[PDB]
RNA sequence: AGGGUGAAAAGAACCCCCAUCGGGGAGUGAAAUAGAACAUGAAACCGUAAGCUCUCAAGCAGUGGGAGGGGGACCAGACC
RNA sequence: AACCCAGAGCUAGCUGGUUCUCCCCGAAAUGCGUUGAGGCGCAGCAGUUGACUGGACAUCUAGGGGUAAAGCACUGUUUCG
RNA sequence: GGCCAGUGAGACGAUGGGGGAUAAGCUUCAUCGUCGAGAGGGAAACAGCCCGGAUCACCAGCUAAGGCCCCUAAAUGACCGCUCAGUGAUAAAGGAGGUAGGGGUGCAGAGACAGCCAGGAGGUUUGCCUAGAAGCAGCCACCCUUGAAAGAGUGCGUAAUAGCUCACUGAUCGAGCGCUCUUGCGCCGAAGAUGAACGGGGCUAAGCGGUCUGCCGAAGCUGUGGGAUGUAAAAAAACAUCGGUAGGGGAGCGUUCCGUGUUAGGGAGAAACGCGUGCGUGAGCCGCGUUGGACGAAGCGGAAGCGAGAAUGUCGGCUUG
RNA sequence: UCGGAGAGAGGCUCGGUGAAAUAGACAUGUCUGUGAAGAUGCGGACUACCUGCACCUGGACAGAAAGACCCUAUGAAGCU
RNA sequence: UUCACAUCGACGGGAAGGUUUGGCACCUCGAUGUCGGCUCUUCGCCACCUGGGGCUGUAGUAUGUUCCAAGGGUUGGGCUGUUCGCCCAUUAAAGCGGUACGUGAGCUGGGUUCAGAACGUCGUGAGACAGUUCGGUCCAUAUCCGGUGUGGGCGUUAGAG
RNA sequence: CGCUGGGUAGCCAAGUGCGGAGCGGAUAACUGCUGAAAGCAUCUAAGUAGUAAGCCCACCCCAAGAUGAGUGCUCUCCUA
């Protein structure tokens, strides 16, 4: 709840990766489970919430999803 | 890196070796990194007299 | 989300009803093996959606295996062979309790929407499939009804997926839409329906009221 | 239209990372006040 | 284009499978895994058995680190 | 302008290929000439063996220029009174 | 100078130019840097751009270029300003009350700007034309007076008038308002054909400018140990060196045969074939084999049909499909 | 137009016999970008469990075959 | 009719695109098979139509121009090898291009005009023409990726319907 | 099928039925409603309304190999 994306993301990868123990080889998986609960709820700074697109496609042409 | 950010405080990697080199340690080799794991409470002894 | 319960029968040929007023129509007669009798309900408490579930074609239980009478004699009705739900909105009174429900729900209902599995023509070719054109039949072509160009030049260097090859053409079942249903029969238990069903007459259908 | 692109050794001389900060060129390195010299690695002991 | 079983054919008496070809015993021989396709028999190639391991995986198939496991071991920390 | 044999292992300024190891040194794609231009001869630049040598790199000074800049004093060219 | 080679197809980048269209990763020259013949790091990948010159080892440290949110090593570091377009990869002429400034010039406590309201008149329809031209189709100048100010009018409108309205002045509240240059970062201009396609995720900082301290960062340097080359002509020690294509020089291994050799050794297992917890800079040596069955080392020397991964090589064997 | 049905020989399955061109090894994705300027092999992202069978041929600058066209050779040959 | 900007816009200027003709000769000639047609895609918008709107010298019908929008469509024919183009009948309209002719390991004609012959012209001649005409073999069993269908194994943490 | 004349069941169309629905959601161009930075104004800077064959959902089918491998009902694990 009115956290922002990407630096919340990138304090949850710090710890998925395993990179706050001094366990941490890159080659196993030393990281730690997280749970993320109000998603809906998530905030952006900016004008991320009209203007920001995650498209996806498939195979075939003209499939790109707006 | 990972062993000196456990401390909550923000000391970093860079102000561990700022306070490394300004008390005279001579070239502990980053073998402290071999030691932070097998001996967790001498490189607390390490760091907490990198503090003082 | 369909609008409403609906029934399953079985196609029973094709033949003409002659109005009174003098028109003769095509249509299809549908009879009923057995009634489709309401077997297990899912509410919006035990499941994440609400649907009836019905069957059909009361058997003999050699032809039907443990887990499946097993099912059945939960509910405590007869073992039959056939089995589907209706998905329908939170307001439904059903009990799964052999409601035997007969077959007066249509007939004012002047639209009517049929499911069922086409009659398959195995694995035919491009030139029925997707409808396609021959080339030229003589001036010394050798491209007869074949597939013709697959694709573009280098710069795909592949091809489309989805692209229209031959394959296997029927066998899945089709909806067809808003058949306006016809003279009932309460004793024959056959319906007439102006249209033309999916598939030859013998096979399992769908018989649900529109969504339009 | 007449703009020429930037093609390969054109377009190493303009996108490579250059450091165009006044400040991040002045830097030296951090100097530490000398030490005394180190005793031996080893001696001979009879 | 195709050479070389043995030292000596001493080239397999007899029994079984069995229409043969062939195979197994037995017998000859120092050697039969020297059996007539017969001297040493390597690689590609085809196999069979034992140990570990692959079915959410992108890779000139390696290499550096090495989880887990297996084998003998004697400088048991080592080696594969 | 047949085929076979022989000259004939014709010739090819062309193509492909030329097989074990270690150490030291190390280019050139330039000029001239060519019935020559994808070849060659010489020079330039390598390797090794010498013989004469005392220089290289920094700083300063002196010489000729006519480029850049500039300018209209010559040669043109050009706007206006 | 002696002997003896290659090379004589160059490529891009900066500067100086010619050809072109001051177009080309275009062509030809002149000086230089790199590649060629140069590994490593930065450049997402990527010969020529920047750092940098690889003898080798280390599970060593310090740095250059460049970076310090995550993928991916190091600062979600500090303090000033800026950007609100995801600009942050992009292209211009031109437009712009975008925003942060900076320099000029003009009005105000004798009321400065914006809005409402009042006046905007007389000769006059200045003189020509037209039916009318009365400011409003136009031609020529384009007045003075009352005054607080009014222009032969700023535009609309009317057949023309009449009329709506403005430049200017009067009145109420009240304190900043104009109009020019200019940078910094921005906006539009700015649109392609398979699919985010701009490293990715993303970020209003993790973006852009100005400083301050540290860290990461190469095969660079340093340190500890080996090897070789040159001094050099024995050893030791020292200093310098040790990337490399075409190519040049020095030193060696291996193979079969021959002299020693009817050698030592060998049915108590030679050559072969297969094996190594061994030794060498390496070509290779030495050792071990429940396989094989008669030859044949080393050392000191010599001679070659002497060393294989390439020739749409070639001859046998055996695959793929 | 505008295809449609039917009969044979193939094709599909089973039993027998059984090749060939080709082939550096292939653990052999799509987009986009880069690169000798058209990449499964390099980079980023996305997508894909492994492995068959039957069809189709867009790519592997697919196979052939030291480009008949163009040019070079102080080449060859025919003809004038 | 007045009126630069409803609509054209002279004299000039600034861009984007890579669809024409060009320039360079950077990959490919121990082989990247050109032009047109058939079949079959897919994509761009610089919009012919369909949907919404602004302005109009838009009274209404029909427009002219322009903004958003590429979901869908874009005819049948006579000539020519034709692309293009002309014409007929229409249609809401009969768009322009990329994908190596998009597509000849899917298919056929004019052509890199191959070997025969003829006409014009050039040449003394052999022969030749970016002149014309007639005739003129076009291969192929999919290894892999890719595709469309359809399984089998295993997984889904007991096994199944 | 010797050549014809018709034809049931299949297959097919030229024949017969049906489909392309939405005062559902958010938008692009535009029209606006209050409305400030410059006591005037202005679709916008706060909020917000109509609206495109365009986007998404609804529509028909496949669909948990969606390895994130789902949910619900039911059957069976016995003897030494």
């Amino acid at each position: 709840t009115d956290l922002i994306l990407g630096r919340m993301a990138s304090t949850i990868a710090i710890h998925i990766r395993g990179k706050n123990l001094a366990s941490y080889t890159p080659s196993v998986d030393m990281g730690a489970f997280v749970i993320v609960v109000n998603a809906d709820k998530v905030a952006v700074s900016g004008k991320k919430r009209t203007q920001k697109l995650y498209r996806r496609h498939s195979g075939r042409p003209g499939g790109l999803k707006e | 890196n990972a062993a000196i950010r456990e401390r909550g405080v923000y000391y970093n990697y860079s102000k561990f070796i700022h306070d490394l080199y300004k008390r005279q340690l001579l070239l502990n080799r980053k073998i402290l990194a071999q030691i932070a794991i097998l001996n967790p409470n001498c490189i607390y002894m390490i760091y907490n007299e990198i503090i003082k | 989300v369909d609008a409403g319960i609906g029934v399953m029968g079985t196609k029973l040929g094709m033949m003409s009803f002659f109005e009174e007023d003098g028109t003769v129509v095509p249509v299809t007669v549908i009879g009923f093996k057995e009634g489709n009798i309401v077997t297990q309900v899912k509410t919006e408490s035990t499941d994440g959606y609400n649907a009836v579930q019905v069957g059909y074609e009361r058997l003999r239980d050699r032809k039907l295996t443990m887990p499946e009478r097993g099912h059945l004699n939960k509910a405590g009705v007869i073992p039959m062979r056939h089995l589907q739900e209706f998905r329908l909105v939170s307001v439904d009174d059903f009990t799964p309790s052999q409601k035997l429900l007969f077959e007066e729900l249509f007939k004012e209902g002047d639209m009517v929407d049929i499911s069922g599995t086409t009659i398959g023509k195995g694995f035919q070719g491009g030139i029925k499939r997707h409808n396609f054109k021959r080339g030229l039949m003589t001036h010394g072509s050798k491209s007869h009804r074949a597939l013709g160009s697959i694709g573009a030049g280098t710069t795909p260097g592949h091809v489309y997926k989805g692209k229209k090859m031959p394959g296997r053409m029927g066998g899945t079942k089709t909806k067809i839409r808003k058949l306006k249903i016809m003279k009932i029969d309460t004793d024959l238990r056959v319906v007439m329906i102006k249209g033309a069903v999916p598939g030859k007459p013998g096979n399992l259908l769908r018989l649900a009221p529109a969504k339009i | 239209s007449s703009r020429p692109q930037k093609k390969g050794t054109a377009h190493h001389m303009k996108t490579r990372p250059k450091k165009t900060a006044r400040w991040d060129i002045k830097r030296g390195p951090a100097v530490y006040p000398p030490l005394p010299p180190l005793p031996a690695e080893w001696t001979i002991v009879s």
